[PDB]
């Protein structure tokens, strides 16, 4: 987050790795600081030592020389003539380094020693402990264990530490057939037994591990070491790397520091990843509780196609108060990066408050010149995602640059209140230091009183002129504050827009009032105190002609620099804005909304509706109006829309168009989700305080038996984001039956004249001829009425006979549609071969009935009854009757005596009908 | 309703191209104006666009070339194929898909190609003793399986360096064996010894003269010697159309990466060939050992199926280490190495039967999955391998292929193989996307006004502050250009409120039931009465609320027909002349007269 990209470079002897292990140096002594940095192969001025190797301590400032530490001169010492005790020849002196106080720790892995007992050159190792004065030698591995089954490839000095109480901490992985080994002694002791004269010294305060059984042989235990207190004693206990342990799964051991027993096992997940292969230990989360981090290099991970790629692994294993770990893993970015290689604590880097780690990539990055990962922690642990990059910045020569392969930091190498970080390169012969800046938070406090504009607020002059202006006032605050050494007065460049969405290359409405600017910016001081620095300012708008967009809101929008350049101290380090600022803070205003004080108009979305009729007869399909008026008294309401939902067997006819005195309306119909809603729009805005009265035409097929009544519903919505929709409304009619049956009959011919020409009186006829004139009857019948009957009664009634003489004969009937007849007297009773007027008829004349069913007739639907008969002529021509007009009339009726639509209330209807026939003299007496 | 190809509002081709695979672009000059311009292709063509001028890019899989599958192969080589299709075309919209099937088949006489790679610890001299006779039996044992052979050898300790050493007095460095009484070579990392070829009993006269060495610590430096193998092809003589074999015989654990730390060796392994004309391994000396990642890597590379023989007690181990590497297998090679040749047999027998895909060179914009048809006429979603296949069978595999965006190059190769197999199926990909409308485009062209935008596909994409189909309307210029009588009544809405107006012309946004017309958004074609359900009773076409009836139909709701045939009468003349035909019934006029025809009296 912090760390510069602009730091000091180390260079070291060509081939010499130096950069291989580096640390810092801190003396009590003295006020100056200065590093330590290990060079395994570079050549020495020893006695016949080629490639001895040496540690380099070098100053921060002073051209960033770098000196060899003199820690011995001296050659092979002989254990007799020409019979060398050591073999300091490709010893890998400076390996490892470490330091505390005016106390250093470097050891040579390689170191090779002949024992007494056989000749050999069996790889002990070796590590030089310096005072501040006083040089001695620490060699705790080089004992009387000679054989490789025992202490004799120890290695010690694989890796180091030191604890609070000045107790070093070593580590050789090659004792007891590679077992491994871990060593620790108090420097005190060390620093009071060495005896130059003396090769295989018996301390006494130390401890170590021991041997165990064959099975756990190659584990490499010591490969890494840290130390932390886990015990909760208030003594640290030693943490350990055995990369090869458990089938090669890799594990962690944790040893009490105060007796050597065991405390925990961490296990690997993946086979060869080389689990452990370094370790830490840090709080990284401030609970006083120091964690655990391990290193997994080759750890491989599978991504999307699922093929399995090497990019590394880092575990974390938060330590809780319960004495059991909490973990997480973190993989790395990159394949092949080996993520992970080296993993050292930072301290509060940022001051903060939590202590952050920084893990190495060194392989990884463009040119694999090698990455370096930042990352920091917080109370609920560590931060998944890396806050900074670090990158190396030479290319390879015959190696690889492993820029990252070996860290250091938590110590402020400048004393500016932070700490600072040195970065080994050792494949190109390289360190460097990267120097922390100071971290700056700041705040910001923008506010708009003024927040909704009243254009008749003209309050404010133009400036320049007397016009008056709508105005408005914008006030901005500042505060800064920052750990560390900090100059006291900061400089920061802060800058104002006041219509920035129209950036877009439209033209802004707003403007500062005196320097009648869209923008305005400002150099101002702040005192690095919590006293904030506000400034004030007025700001106005274009005329209300002059922009229209009054629903889109005012943007006014801030950003605030650092003088970064003033700001840097004496050796140019500048300081550094906290990574969570919102720099781009901002707020907005409205031109103006409807409902003034409050944007959000609640409209009370109110209707109510009126019916142009009440019932409705089934199978009219009749259209009818329905009458509604949309009301909403309440705020005004945008994008109101009418929503109507009709039955299946109802249909939408559409908007109402005859009525003048009534408003139209614009309107569709809509079958989404299968529903059968209509859809009508009443505008935008629809206006507060107002009713609209409409209207609406709808037509029904009900058919069913079973219905009685319609459902119809109501709603109205608009697109407010408050009081957004209407309560449901419904309005009801019932349903009714309505069938209208007819009678009407005829007669063909209505009227005769007497006598029949060419006729004569006969003892009995035969024919038509031998009767008289052919008169026809046609009864048609069918249902007017919109809806159905079910069954249905006709009746016919006859003059037969007047006298016992007949007046009428029926030949022969016929029917057409749905009817069935029977008579009450054989049709064709005699089978024949088919002035003042006297009335007669059934009433007075022996009366011939006729019957017929009806069946079920619909809208429309007909049937017709035809009848044929003959006039008696011979009864008017008798003496009796003769010179007299006779009038012959009949009757007929019907009923209704069924209807299908049960549910619905039904009764009969009835009614009836008359026909006549008339009869005169043409040839009538002399007056 | 409308889609999102339309609702999404696209005003340019390839943005309606990625909204949506069904999108369509219509190109027309002659588009009426509100016409969607982007639509599913349906809809759009439904509204009559040319097809000259419709452009409705689609995915598609073209084979370019397929050779069949061949049968015996073994001789004449000729292309013997194993893959089929080999070569595939394919091209795909920001947000397609498509699907391809593989087939794969196992020739039956593949040659085969057998590197002995030994484990020569001082354990190891029973094992020598016993395998050299291991060339004339294990060619005869082969040509049962394959008419073509060919044998090598290999040796391995590991590096020749402390602690691995023995650096122990003079006689260590010339016969590590002295400590027992008795003779060994000085150790190695790893030597070449033959050359792989047809003559096997070269492979018996060559492993007759080989000894063993000693080493101090229990773990062997193999994979320095199985990444040489691999990567040094010229030394060993691995064949390009053969089956590739690394029997790797060891009774010990292994070294593995960041091992050589503890001697002086930090330097990683790069995977490169560094035996030179002496056989032997130059950088054993001052170079790790290589990361299991990187032997995978190098064996997929060179195709190379390794074979873990190794003893009971490090089954386990190297059963584990396996699981990590596709295409290995493990057996367990007996104490004196009797049994290595029926190992060598089943091994083989048990890598054949099994198909597996890998997946090179695919770019982060696709992604596939696969379905798989092994063992019978069966699907198995997921899966790219099979588990039972016998020699000789043949496997189908479909691919099912994805994508996300038009990427910035248009064109990029991948490819798809069996594991262990040098045929492969390369699929060539063509991405989308581009418009032949667009790539036309006129900058700055006088086809909008003044300028003020860039033509193309018949609409002007217009510059900063500036709207219209011609540019005509710009947010700037609208504070100056006051508009006059948006709408002809004074106190009436700039338009209806359908929309508003930009430079006295008004603009209907968009519709959901119809299209929105008129000077002031007033008409459209979905307002019309209704009649048993639909518009105009289908009959006729709405215009601004009104129903424009066909010639056969009159009416408001042009439910009523002027059909003559139903009304007219035997005479030739409608309704007898005695009425007027309504709704296809006649009405009579004439007295007395009356029925749908006028035919009763």
């Amino acid at each position: 987050n912090l760390d510069v990209d602009s730091p000091a470079e180390y260079s070291g002897p060509e081939g010499s790795y130096f950069g291989f292990a580096v640390d810092f140096f801190v003396p009590s002594a003295s006020s100056r600081m200065f590093l330590l940095v290990g060079a395994p192969k570079a050549n020495t001025t020893q006695p016949g030592i080629v490639e001895g190797g040496q540690v380099l301590k070098c100053d921060w400032s002073s051209t960033r020389r770098c000196q060899p530490i003199e820690f011995d001169a001296t050659g092979n010492r002989d254990y007799a003539k020409d019979d060398p005790l050591e073999f300091k020849s490709h010893q890998w002196f400076g390996a490892s380094v470490r330091s505390k106080q005016d106390k250093i720790l470097a050891c040579a892995p390689l170191y090779h020693w002949r024992t007494e007992m056989k000749q050999e050159r069996e790889p002990v190792g070796t590590c030089f402990l310096q005072d501040g004065t006083k040089t001695v030698e620490y060699a705790p591995c080089r004992s009387q264990d000679i054989d490789a089954d025992g202490q004799g490839f120890c290695q010690g000095g694989f890796s180091i530490d030191f604890t609070k109480a000045d107790r070093v901490l070593l580590g050789g992985p090659g004792s007891f057939y590679w077992q491994g080994q871990l060593i620790s002694d108090q420097v005190a002791e060390i620093v009071s037994k060495y005896d130059p004269n003396v090769y295989s010294i018996k301390y006494n305060n130390q401890l170590a591990t021991r041997t165990a059984q064959a099975i756990f042989d190659d584990s490499y235990l010591g490969y890494s070491v840290a130390v932390g207190d886990f015990n909760g004693d208030g003594i640290d206990d030693f943490v350990s790397g055995v990369p090869r342990a458990a089938r090669t799964l890799g594990m962690v051991y944790i040893y009490d520091g105060k007796n050597m027993s065991s405390l925990y096992n961490f296990t690997g997940e993946q086979m060869a990843a080389y689990f452990g292969f370094s370790v830490a230990a840090t709080d990284i989360n401030g609970d006083d509780y120091a964690d655990v981090f391990i290193g997994a290099p080759l750890f491989m991970d599978r991504g999307s196609d699922g093929k399995l790629q090497e990019v590394g692994q880092v575990s974390v294993s938060l330590q809780r108060a319960s004495g059991d770990f909490q973990t997480t893993k973190l993989n790395g970015f990159e394949v092949f990066a080996r993520f992970g290689s080296a993993i050292a604590p930072l301290g509060d880097l940022d001051q903060d408050g939590f202590n952050d780690i920084a893990i190495a990539a060194p392989y990884g990055g463009e040119d694999k010149k090698g990455i370096v990962y930042i990352f920091n922690g917080r109370s609920t642990g560590l931060n998944a995602v890396p806050s900074q990059i670090l990158e190396g910045q030479w290319a390879a020569r015959s190696m690889p640059p492993s820029f990252g392969y070996s860290m250091k930091g938590a110590t402020d190498i400048d004393k500016n209140g932070y700490p600072d970080l040195i970065v080994g390169a050792f494949g190109v012969d390289r360190a460097i230091l990267y120097r922390a800046r100071p971290v700056i938070t700041v705040n910001a406090g923008l506010e708009v009183y003024p927040s909704i504009l009243n254009q008749d607020n003209k309050t404010c002059s133009l400036p320049g002129t007397a016009l008056k202006v709508s105005c408005f006032n914008v006030r901005f605050c500042l505060k800064a504050d920052g750990k560390g050494v900090l100059p006291r007065k900061l400089n920061f460049q802060v800058e104002l827009l006041l219509d920035k969405l129209k950036q877009k290359g439209a033209i802004r409405r707003a403007l500062f009032l005196y320097s009648r600017s869209p923008s305005h910016s400002k150099n101002m001081t702040i005192s690095r105190g919590g006293l904030m620095q506000c400034e004030e300012l007025i700001a106005y708008l274009r005329d209300e002609s002059e922009f229209r967009d009054k629903l889109t809101p005012i943007t006014i929008f801030m950003e605030y620099r650092l003088d970064y350049r003033t700001a840097a101290d004496t050796t140019g380090l500048q300081p550094i804005l906290n990574q969570f600022t919102p720099a781009n803070i901002s707020r907005q205003a409205h031109i103006l909304l409807d409902c003034g004080e409050d944007n959000v108009c609640k409209p009370k979305l109110e209707v109510s509706v009126d019916s142009d009729q009440k019932k409705i007869y089934i199978g009219d399909d009749n259209p009818l109006t329905l009458i509604v008026k949309a009301q909403n008294q309440g705020e005004g309401a945008y994008e109101a829309e009418l929503i109507v939902s009709i039955p299946l067997q109802a249909d939408f006819i559409g908007v109402v168009r005859n009525n003048e005195a009534l408003a139209r309306l614009s309107c569709a119909f809509k079958t989404e989700n299968q529903t059968r809603q209509v859809v009508c729009d009443l505008g935008n805005p629809m206006k507060a305080g107002t009713q609209l009265l409409a209207g609406l035409r709808f037509s029904v097929h009900q058919q069913s038996e079973m219905d009685t009544s319609v459902k119809f519903d109501l709603q109205i919505q608009s697109s407010n984001l408050f009081d957004k929709v209407s309560p449901v409304v419904s309005h009801k009619v019932d349903l009714a039956v309505l069938a209208a049956v007819e009678i009407r009959g005829v007669s063909s011919p209505d009227h005769v004249f007497l006598p029949i020409p060419n006729w004569e009186h006969k003892e009995n006829p035969e024919t038509e001829e031998d009767v008289g004139p052919v008169v026809q009857h046609i009864y048609e019948l069918r249902n007017n009425g919109p809806s159905s009957f079910s069954k249905a009664m006709l009746h016919l009634q006859w003059p037969y006979k007047y006298n016992n003489n007949t007046l009428l004969y029926i030949l022969h009937y016929d029917i057409d549609g749905p009817m069935n007849c029977t008579s009450d007297m054989e049709i064709n009773p005699l089978r024949i071969k088919i002035g003042d007027i006297h009335t007669l008829g059934c009433g007075v004349a022996q009366c011939l009935k006729i019957v017929c069913q009806v069946g079920r007739l619909d809208r429309g639907k007909s049937a017709i009854l035809y009848v044929k008969s003959l006039l008696w002529t011979e009864t008017f021509m008798n003496k009796e009757n003769q010179n007299h007009s006779y009038s012959l009339k009949s009757s007929a009726s019907f009923n209704v005596i069924e209807f299908p639509y049960k549910n619905l209330p039904i009764e009969d209807i009835t009614n009836s009908t008359l026909v006549t026939t008339n009869v005169t003299w043409g040839i009538q007496p002399a007056p | 309703g409308p889609n999102i190809c339309t609702t999404r509002g696209v005003s340019s081709c390839q943005q309606c191209l990625a909204v949506s695979p069904m999108c369509a672009w219509c190109s027309d000059e002659a588009l009426p104006l509100g016409s969607p311009r982007c639509d599913l292709k349906e809809n759009l063509l439904k509204d009559n666009c040319a097809p000259e001028s419709i452009e409705f890019p689609v995915s598609e899989a073209r084979v370019l070339e397929d050779r069949p599958l061949s049968d015996k192969g073994s001789g004449d080589s000729s292309q013997v194929t194993q893959v089929s299709p080999q070569r595939i075309a394919l091209r795909l919209r920001p947000d397609d898909s498509k699907n391809f099937s593989i087939q794969v088949r196992q020739v039956e006489d593949y040659p085969v190609d057998i590197y002995y790679l030994m484990d020569l610890s001082y354990s190891m001299k029973d094992d020598l003793w016993s395998i050299q006779n291991l060339g004339t039996k294990l060619a005869t044992q082969m040509r049962k399986l394959t008419s073509n052979l060919r044998i090598g050898f290999g040796a391995f300790v590991d590096k020749p360096v402390s602690p691995y050493m023995y650096i122990s007095p003079p006689e260590a460095l010339e016969n590590p064996c002295y400590d027992m009484k008795t003779t060994c070579l000085p150790m190695f990392g790893y030597k070449h010894v033959l050359t792989l070829t047809d003559q096997v009993t070269r492979f018996n006269e060559e492993v007759k003269k080989q000894s063993v060495s000693r080493n101090r610590d229990a773990p062997e430096g193999g994979f320095d010697a199985i990444m040489q193998a691999t990567v040094c092809d010229e030394k060993i003589g691995w064949r390009n159309d053969a089956s590739h074999l690394l029997v790797f015989t060891t009774d010990a654990k292994t070294h593995i990466a960041l091992d050589g730390r503890l001697a002086g060796i930090v330097q990683p392994n790069d995977g490169q060939c560094h035996v030179g004309s002496d056989n032997h391994y130059s950088a054993s000396t001052t170079m790790d050992y290589p990361s299991l990642g990187l032997m995978t890597e190098k064996l997929s590379q060179k195709n190379i199926n390794l074979i873990f023989a190794v003893t009971e007690n490090v089954v386990n181990l190297y059963q584990n280490y396996s699981e990590l590497i596709p295409g290995t297998t493990v057996g367990v090679l007996s104490m004196d190495s009797s049994n290595v040749l029926q190992l060598i047999v089943d091994a083989y027998g048990k890598i054949r039967s099994k198909v597996e895909l890998e997946v090179r060179d695919l770019p982060e914009e696709l992604s596939l999955s696969f379905n798989a048809t092994c063992l019978n006429n069966e699907v198995i979603p997921g899966l790219k391998s099979c588990m039972g296949l016998k020699i000789g069978d043949t496997v189908s595999f479909s691919i099912e292929a994805k994508v996300r965006g038009c990427p910035q190059e248009k064109e990029k190769s991948f490819t798809i193989k069996p594991v262990g197999f040098k045929d492969s199926l390369i699929v060539q990909v063509t991405f989308d996307c581009d418009c032949a409308c667009q790539a036309q485009a006129e900058p700055n062209s006088h086809r909008c006004n003044n300028g003020n935008g860039t033509f193309e596909c018949g609409v002007c994409r217009c510059g900063p502050g500036w709207l219209g189909s011609q540019c005509e309307c710009s947010e700037e210029d609208y504070r100056p250009s006051q508009q006059d009588e948006c709408s002809p009544r004074e106190g009436q809405p700039v338009c209806s409120q359908r929309g508003e107006c930009l430079c006295g012309q008004c603009v209907c946004h968009s519709s959901d039931f119809g299209k929105i017309t008129g000077k002031y958004c007033e008409c459209d074609d979905f307002s019309c009465v209704r009649y048993k359900g639909e518009m105009c009773s289908g009959h006729g076409q709405c215009s601004c609320g009104d129903c424009l009836c066909d010639s056969d139909w009159t009416g408001y709701y042009c439910n009523c027909t002027t059909r003559t045939d139903t009304c007219m009468s035997s005479n030739g003349l409608l309704c007898s002349g005695r009425g007027k035909c309504e709704c296809g019934s006649c009405v009579c006029i004439q007295p007395g007269s009356y029925g749908d025809t006028c035919e009763k009296c």
